[PDB]
């Protein structure tokens, strides 16, 4: 995925996710969440990019 | 697989970069220095953040002064730029009239479905061939040369005969009263050749 | 308005009429009366009207740009052999065999009237430019016609054409078409350059600023690259000699 | 050329496009080698193919239907006559397109045949306005000026 | 126009020695009003003129010229006609 | 699927102020003299 | 008709079965300086039938981009891109279609030259995926290899 299209696919899938209030939701930014969690996720070598 | 590929291209990149050092001697000693340098370097533990930072006594070369800080060379913001411009949010209509006359002659340029429909009409009750001066005649037009080319549009998609070279003439006021006289091919319109076929 | 073309025939040759035969779609006879005045034509699209217009430049320069009106600038689709073999587009060609195509135009000049003509036919099934024979013709008499042309060719080959130009007053015909051109400047006092503007203008279409206009449409080229070409072999010899 | 045959994909296939029976795989027509350079032919082709495509990108994957609606086109009608035009309409609308037809005051007639509403343009100078209206207003309009 | 009008006129002639000027797709990209203002250079040029048009600017060519000759086609045939119109 | 009608368009191009278009879905055209603000 | 200090707007809009889309757009100079990157601009995206282009110069006159995207998070059915690419990601999300298909919707657009067909499709219809930068660099390798074996 282009990174611009992954993060913002993320970040419209984490809003659905909104509904389970039993894991962390994001209050006030989804996109900023969506980015973190890319970023995140790279951190972990979960994905790479180039 | 192309992937693999890029790599092992990349590996030969550094291959030829090494193959290249039969140094002059000044560049062999530095040769020597780098790399021992190089190879000291990967043992240290450079994810830390603390030791990338860390401060190496290289002397200070290329030195640069800068930023002597003279008080008379300050300047301060001034407010001339306050220029304002109006935010004009008011609907700039437009004005129909002032529209040229000629937007309104091709507004009402020949409507070819409703001429077809016309004319298809006119001949069959009129039952026998119609040449272009009968029908202009018979059927007053508004753009008299659109309906003549029209007119002639159907006779040659419907088949019918057509003699250039014999003439005859009809004769036909424009919108603005000036009389003309037109010189038309003879030809008859025939209505049942015509029916026969689709138009759009 | 249109006086002033009555004018312009004092002042010059205007032309006004055409005969054609077995031009593209144009199959038989056909021919068209022009007015002095100015004219118009008008089809329904795909019909033949740029047809029309590809046989009058046929008539008038060695090599046309051939329905330019279409491609702006782009190579045509189209062609000599085409026309004359009445492609329609990929059965499609009207004229397989060896066939015949007459094109003709009529002009005048203080009532002094001249007629261009070219007689086409291919003695071949096959299409190609050397099988494309041909035969062009100049008048200045107002008694010979596309018709009488055809007629002559009917009766025989090329050289009933030209036995009839020599026992024909104010007409001339050439076998090869850079004579006819040559003919045609002569008379008109003008050289070829003006007739390609004139065919630029045939199919004159879009453009992206001032300068291309001047560069393209008005002007002619005559780029030196050839001169550099030379140059620099040349040079290359001097190099091989210096070394 | 060369090069684009050898490293660019696309260049190395000729396309060709046809015209199909709709009950059989009967096939006479053929623009590929030989354009035909037909002026009208031509256009209404390329504009119809165009839209197709266009229409199948617009479509997100498994619709038949597009997304965005929408599309711009522009004077190819004007090359056109008024049944190829006519036919230019009917295709669009079939492939699920809603249109914008630009033209410079001309062609009217079958824009209203096959044509709702239309917007007008101004030219004042430097400036330029611009009003919405239906066909029948704009007739009314019309019927206006004819009087007087 | 001007250029083919100062090319076609031989040797200091003040008007050409070949008047005809062809037009194929006249105006198929302008506007009546420029149209006519084309026109009107031709007239100032004092060329004879031809435009060609798949049945666009009827109001202009025929407030313009006094002539048409009209294009058909049926199958792989195609035919021509004339048709003229003067002022009284 | 969406269809376009509006413009709302503010000192752009030759257009002074604010201006308005309403393209109607039905099928639309958009017409102006030569150099008056199509394109 | 505007050389100085300035402020453009554009919105378009569209709908389907009675709800709104609009798609915006704000470019304004601070001062004369006319170069591309002296552009400041801020992409719009709102669903929301009561934002407006109006609305939105109204803002951006009683103050600036700071406002802006804080009437952005304020509101709701509104978003704003200082930059263009994450903006056309958001669009293309939402129409769910490709960059590919705006690229060739433009194409088709001012469509004119509209020459034979080989030509529609190599221009306009496929996206590019060349392969002579590929090419190039399969050269460079062979010829690094090759200087090692010289
Ligand atoms: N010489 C030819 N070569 C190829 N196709 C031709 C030729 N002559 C006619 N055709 C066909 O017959 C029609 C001729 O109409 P044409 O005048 O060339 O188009 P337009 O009127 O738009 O300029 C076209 O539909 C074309 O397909
Ligand atoms: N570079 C430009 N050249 C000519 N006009 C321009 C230019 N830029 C802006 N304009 C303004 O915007 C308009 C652009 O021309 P336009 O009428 O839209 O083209 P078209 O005639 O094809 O519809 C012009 O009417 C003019 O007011």
């Amino acid at each position: 995925i282009p990174l611009e299209e992954a993060i913002q696919s993320l970040s419209s899938i984490l809003i659905e996710h909104v509904s389970q209030e039993q894991y962390d939701i994001n209050q006030d930014n989804p996109f900023l969440q969506a980015s973190r969690e890319l970023r995140e996720w790279i951190k972990r070598r979960l994905i790479v990019e180039r | 697989s192309q992937t693999v590929l890029q790599a092992r291209a990349r590996s030969e990149r550094d291959v030829r970069g090494f193959m290249k050092t039969g140094l002059a001697a000044e560049h062999h000693r530095v040769g020597h220095l780098l790399n021992e340098f190089l190879n000291l370097a990967l043992k240290l533990d450079w994810q830390r953040q603390m030791i990338r930072k860390q401060e190496v006594p290289l002397p200070a070369v290329g030195v640069a002064v800068t930023g002597i800080p003279a008080i008379e060379r300050l300047r301060f913001k001034e407010v001339d730029d306050e220029a304002e411009q109006t935010l004009d949010l008011s609907n700039h209509a437009a004005d129909l009239t002032q529209i040229g006359d000629d937007f309104w002659d091709a507004f009402n340029g020949l409507d070819r479905e409703v001429l077809i429909q016309q004319t298809l009409q006119l001949l069959a009750k009129e039952n026998r061939p119609v040449g272009l001066a009968e029908l202009a005649e018979l059927l007053p037009p508004a753009h008299d040369l659109e309906t003549f080319a029209v007119w002639i549009g159907m006779a040659r998609e419907a088949g019918i005969e057509v003699i250039d070279s014999q003439r005859e003439f009809a004769e036909l006021s424009d919108g603005e009263g000036r009389r003309w006289r037109f010189n038309l091919p003879t030809t008859g319109l025939e209505s049942q050749a015509l029916m026969d076929i689709d138009w759009e | 308005m249109n006086q002033v073309s009555g004018l312009a025939g004092k002042e010059s040759f205007i032309l006004t009429r055409i005969e054609l035969f077995n031009w593209g779609g144009f199959h038989g006879l056909h021919q068209a009366a022009i007015h002095q005045d100015g004219t118009a034509v008008i089809g329904p699209t795909g019909s033949g009207k740029t047809t029309l217009v590809d046989a009058l430049m046929t008539l008038l320069l060695a090599n046309p740009r051939y329905n330019l009106a279409s491609t702006g600038g782009h190579e045509s689709d189209r062609d000599l052999i085409s026309y004359v073999r009445g492609v329609s587009g990929p059965s499609h060609i009207a004229r397989p065999g060896k066939t015949v195509t007459g094109i003709a135009a009529t002009l005048e000049r203080e009532g002094k009237q001249v007629r261009l003509g070219a007689l086409l036919w291919f003695d071949s099934t096959s299409s190609s430019v050397t099988d494309m024979k041909r035969l062009w013709l100049f008048s200045d008499n107002p008694g010979q016609t596309l018709e009488h042309w055809l007629n002559v060719y009917h009766e025989g080959g090329t050289r009933l054409l030209r036995q009839m130009e020599k026992e024909a007053i104010g007409l001339w015909t050439y076998p090869n078409k850079k004579q006819y051109l040559a003919r045609l400047r002569d008379f008109f006092e003008v050289g070829e350059n003006a007739f390609t503007l004139l065919n630029r203008a045939a199919g004159l279409k879009q453009l992206n600023s001032i300068d291309e206009i001047f560069r393209e449409l008005v002007l002619d080229d005559h780029s030196a690259f050839d001169r550099a070409a030379e140059v620099a072999n040349s040079f290359d010899g001097l190099t091989e000699i210096h070394q | 050329l060369g090069a684009k045959a050898l490293l660019d994909p696309r260049f190395r296939l000729e396309f060709a496009v046809s015209v199909m029976d709709r009950q059989s795989g009967n096939v006479i027509e053929s623009r590929t080698g030989s354009q035909g350079g037909s002026g009208g032919e031509k256009e209404i082709i390329a504009s119809y193919v165009l839209t197709a495509s266009l229409s199948y990108a617009l479509s997100p994957a498994g619709s038949r239907y597009p997304l965005f609606g929408t599309i711009i086109l522009d004077e190819a009608f004007s090359r056109s006559s008024h049944a190829v035009a006519g036919r230019i309409i009917a295709a669009l609308r079939e492939f699920g397109l809603h249109a914008v037809f630009i033209t410079p005051n001309k062609e009217m007639r079958l824009l209203r045949d096959h044509t709702r509403s239309a917007i007008v343009v101004h030219r004042r100078g430097q400036n330029s306005n611009m009003a919405s209206l239906s066909w029948e207003e704009l007739e009314r309009h019309y019927q206006r000026r004819g009087n007087a």
